[PDB]
Order: structure tokens, then C-alpha cells, then sequence
């Protein structure tokens, strides 16, 4: 989902700020430690934009 | 006020009168009369000098010379007497000649000539000379980056009194920036040739060091060169566009070479005041770090300082840093900060933190 939606910002460049932000914000409450590179390619990308 | 013939044989007389002085110098009261006979003799000398060079403007459109002078100096000319020109007032005699080599300068013609001339009759021939090189650099492509290449070695040369601002524009005439960029620069260090103005800033500005401040003061109003002429490039650069745009990234690019820690600082000031953050993070500095806490500790406007140390932390890759920077940010008790932006930095946060931190993450 992440992804998609940078490869947007990416289009629009080459709301989304506020549904990224949704996004890490989930991340950060989800009672679920996801996987380590999981959250470092998720917290790169939201930097990215 | 006298045409040139009058002041010729006014000077043929002055200098048999020189003659006799000199011929005859060696044949309470002498040592009285040698005084007074001494004070004769050197105003004797500024006379003749001051006559030829009166004479020297009156031949070359005495009007138009003094014409460009400023209207001030114009009215003190009109209620000054030739006694209190060579006796007292050595600015108005400067300020002709200044302004005869600058309608020379102007018209663009060789300088050589009228400096000897000058040299010769009331001993700024090097100061013409490099004028006239740089002004004709206007309107002379490889010979005329070497001959703004040879004015800039010029001007630098004698960057302690250089008109820094008329320099630098025109070299922003002839999109010669590099020049100003390192005349602007070479001004600085010479004018503060100890660096007194980084150890007052390294010392906090402390208030008593009139020195340092003052050495920081003219280190700025040289940047304040650089500064204008990025401006200006940014300026036509958002109005041509792309033009004066790479215009500003090839000044900033030079400036990024610059070591002065007072100079980066002053950058990273202008920069965010400037608020070009994403540059900000793109170009690489000592003194951003260090600016930065500095700042953030120092501002109590903190919030601004800590969320771009936060950032630029990431983007250096010092997960655990930029981390607890944004922790506290969060933490902070201030009204700017609502509940949301603080659950989405202590997101930020622990995602940082999973990319003694063990500590930290069980509090969090």
C-alpha cells in the first residue's frame, strides 16, 4: 500500500501526505511487532516524500 | 576654477622657487626658522602637486569630472578656497581624482595613461587600471572569462577597500558569479585577516567583544555579496527561470566550499529563513549539527529546530538520534503541539527506533 501510494507522489511529481501519515500512525499503535526491515522500508519511504 | 596656463606658469614660478629652496637648504631662533622654512617647503610641494593636478582636470572637461561628483561634495567645491583644498581637506582632492578616473573608467578608455599622468604630477594608477579592465569586461566567450579571470585577481588583490557591492554586480552583469563568489569570500578573510569575528561567535557573541563583533559585521557584509547575487538568481529564477535558477545552484554549490563556520552558519540562517529545508538537508555542513542543538537548546522557539534535527539525524541514517530528537519534540509540554502531531512523532518514533534503546522502547 505504501508503495503504491509513494509511487503516486512519485507521478504526481515526476492527501497523500495526510493517508501516508494514516498509515505510519497504524503502524506505530498496531498491537504486532512486525518484522525489522518491514519498519525500516516503511519509516525510509514516509522520509522519502 | 583655473584653466591650465595660468597653473603651468603659476607652477613654472613655484618651482624656480622650489630651485632656489633646494639649491640653497644647506647654508631657539634658526632652529625657529628652520621650522617655518620646512612648513613653507612641504606646503610648497602640495602646492605644485595640487596645481598640476588642477590643471590635469580642468584639461580633461573639468565639469563633467566633478559633475559626477556628489552634490554635496559639488557645494563644499563651491565654498571651498584652494588654501583649505591643500592644506585641510585631502578628500575633496581625492574624491576628483576618484571621480576624473571614473569618467575615464566610464568612457572606456585605457587608465594607464591618465594614472601616469597622476603619478607624475600629484603622487590609484593600479585602481584605474584594474577599473578600466573590469568595466570594459562588459562589453568584450573564452577571452572574456580569462580577462574576468585577470579582474578578479585584480580586485582581490586589493580587497580591503574594493566597492564590494559595485564589484559583484558588475560581475553579475556579465553572469561572471563565480567572481563574486570568490571576491566576496577573499574580502572576508582579509578584512578579518585573524578571524576575531568566528571567535566571538564561538564564543557565544559575548557583548564586550567589540573586536569580534565588528570582525563578524564586515566578514557579513561581505557574504551579504554572495547572498544578494543568489537571491537575485532565485528571484529571476521563480519569474530567466531555469537560467538564473542554475544560477543559484552553481552559487550555492560554490559556497558549499566554504569553511568558514561563521559563513555556514550565517547560510543555514538565511536557508531556513529562506525556508528551503529540502537544500537544507542537501548540502553537507559540520556546523548544521552543531548549529542546530545549539539552536534548539537556545531559541525556546524550539519546536522548528528540533522537528528539521529529527529529520536531517534520518537523513545522515542515526536511527537512534533523530529518534530521541523527535521524542522529546513530542514530549514537549507547549500549546503548538496537539495530541495528533504528538501520536504520529511517537509513531515516527518507534519506528525509528525499531529501524539501552531496549530502555527506551519499554517506556515508550
Amino acid at each position: 500500500t505504501m508503495n503504491i501510494l509513494f509511487t503516486q507522489y512519485k507521478r504526481l511529481k515526476g492527501v497523500l501526505r495526510s493517508q501516508a501519515r494514516a498509515l505510519i500512525t497504524f503502524a506505530g499503535m498496531i498491537p504486532y511487532r512486525m518484522s525489522g526491515d518491514t519498519n525500516a522500508r516503511l519509516v525510509q519511504m514516509e522520509v522519502l516524500m | 576654477s583655473v584653466t591650465p596656463q595660468h597653473l603651468e606658469s603659476v607652477l613654472k614660478e613655484l618651482k624656480g622657487l622650489l630651485e632656489f629652496l633646494d639649491r640653497y637648504s644647506q647654508f631657539e631662533a634658526q632652529l625657529a626658522e628652520q621650522f617655518s622654512l620646512q612648513g613653507i617647503h612641504q606646503l610648497v610641494r602640495k602646492m605644485c602637486q595640487a596645481l598640476a593636478l588642477w590643471k590635469l582636470l580642468c584639461e580633461h572637461q573639468f565639469s563633467l569630472v566633478v559633475s559626477d561628483l556628489q552634490k554635496e561634495l559639488q557645494e563644499q567645491l563651491k565654498i571651498t578656497t584652494f588654501k583649505d583644498l591643500v592644506i585641510r581637506d585631502k578628500e575633496l582632492t581625492g574624491a576628483l581624482t576618484a571621480s576624473l578616473i571614473s569618467c575615464y573608467i566610464r568612457d572606456n578608455a585605457s587608465v594607464d595613461g591618465i594614472s601616469y599622468r597622476l603619478q607624475e604630477v600629484c603622487p590609484d594608477a593600479v585602481c584605474s587600471k584594474a577599473n578600466e579592465l573590469l568595466q570594459r569586461s562588459r562589453h568584450v566567450k573564452q577571452e572574456k572569462e580569462r580577462m574576468l579571470r585577470e579582474s578578479l585577481k585584480e580586485y582581490q588583490k586589493i580587497s580591503q577597500q574594493v566597492d564590494l557591492p559595485n564589484v559583484c554586480a558588475q560581475y553579475r552583469q556579465v553572469r561572471f558569479y563565480e567572481g563574486v563568489v570568490e571576491l566576496c569570500l577573499s574580502a572576508a578573510e582579509k578584512k578579518d585577516p585573524q578571524g576575531l569575528g568566528l571567535h566571538f561567535h564561538k564564543n557565544g557573541e559575548p557583548e564586550e567583544d567589540m573586536a569580534g563583533l565588528q570582525a563578524f559585521q564586515e566578514r557579513l557584509n561581505s557574504y551579504k555579496c554572495i547572498t544578494d547575487t543568489l537571491q537575485e538568481l532565485v528571484n529571476q529564477s521563480k519569474a530567466s527561470n531555469e537560467e538564473a535558477g542554475i544560477h543559484f545552484e552553481q552559487m550555492l554549490k560554490l559556497a558549499q566550499r566554504s569553511a568558514d563556520e561563521l559563513f555556514n552558519i550565517a547560510l543555514f540562517n538565511w536557508l531556513i529563513q529562506a525556508d528551503l529545508t529540502d537544500k537544507l538537508l542537501e548540502l553537507n555542513s559540520p556546523f548544521l549539527e552543531p548549529h542546530l542543538v545549539r539552536m534548539a537548546k537556545l531559541d525556546q522557539n524550539k519546536v522548528r529546530y528540533m522537528d528539521l534535527l529529527w529529520r536531517y539525524y534520518e537523513k545522515n541514517r542515526n536511527f537512534s538520534n533523530a529518534a530521541r530528537v523527535v521524542a522529546k519534540l513530542a514530549d514537549m509540554h507547549s500549546p503548538e503541539i496537539s495530541l495528533k502531531q504528538r501520536l504520529e512523532y511517537i509513531s515516527r518514533a518507534i519506528l525509528s527506533a525499531k529501524s539501552a534503546d531496549g530502555e527506551f522502547l519499554h517506556e515508550l
